[PDB]
């Protein structure tokens, strides 16, 4: 209502934009600490199987 | 002439490669020095929650 006391979407927004960028700093990290883009098998599970086997 | 071989071949059972050693060695050194670096890059996290209160 523009000036509600009990709710603002503002903060819900901007908490969820914080959220995703949390998430890409997260997987740019975890790239630099294994060296490696695929490292698990979440990464890329087909990538990941074909190189382990080989 | 049998004892040179036979020490020969254990030699060559059970010796190195140092010309490869050398470059596994620089390479897991600059990984060591990088593994560091992220390891320091990883801690100051959480530090910016401080401003919120």
């Amino acid at each position: 209502a523009l000036n509600s006391i009990n709710t603002n979407a503002g903060a819900m927004i901007a908490l969820q934009n914080l959220n995703g960028t949390n998430s890409e700093l997260t997987t740019v990290q975890q790239r630099i600490n294994t060296g490696k883009k695929i490292a698990s098998a979440k990464d890329n599970g087909a990538i990941w199987a074909t190189a382990k086997n080989q | 002439k049998l004892q040179d071989s036979l020490d020969a071949g254990v030699g060559n059972l059970v010796d190195a490669d140092l010309a490869k050693e050398s470059a596994k060695l620089q390479s897991l050194q600059t990984k060591q020095q990088l593994g560091v670096q992220a390891l320091s890059i990883a801690n100051q996290s959480s530090s910016s929650i401080l401003s919120l209160f």
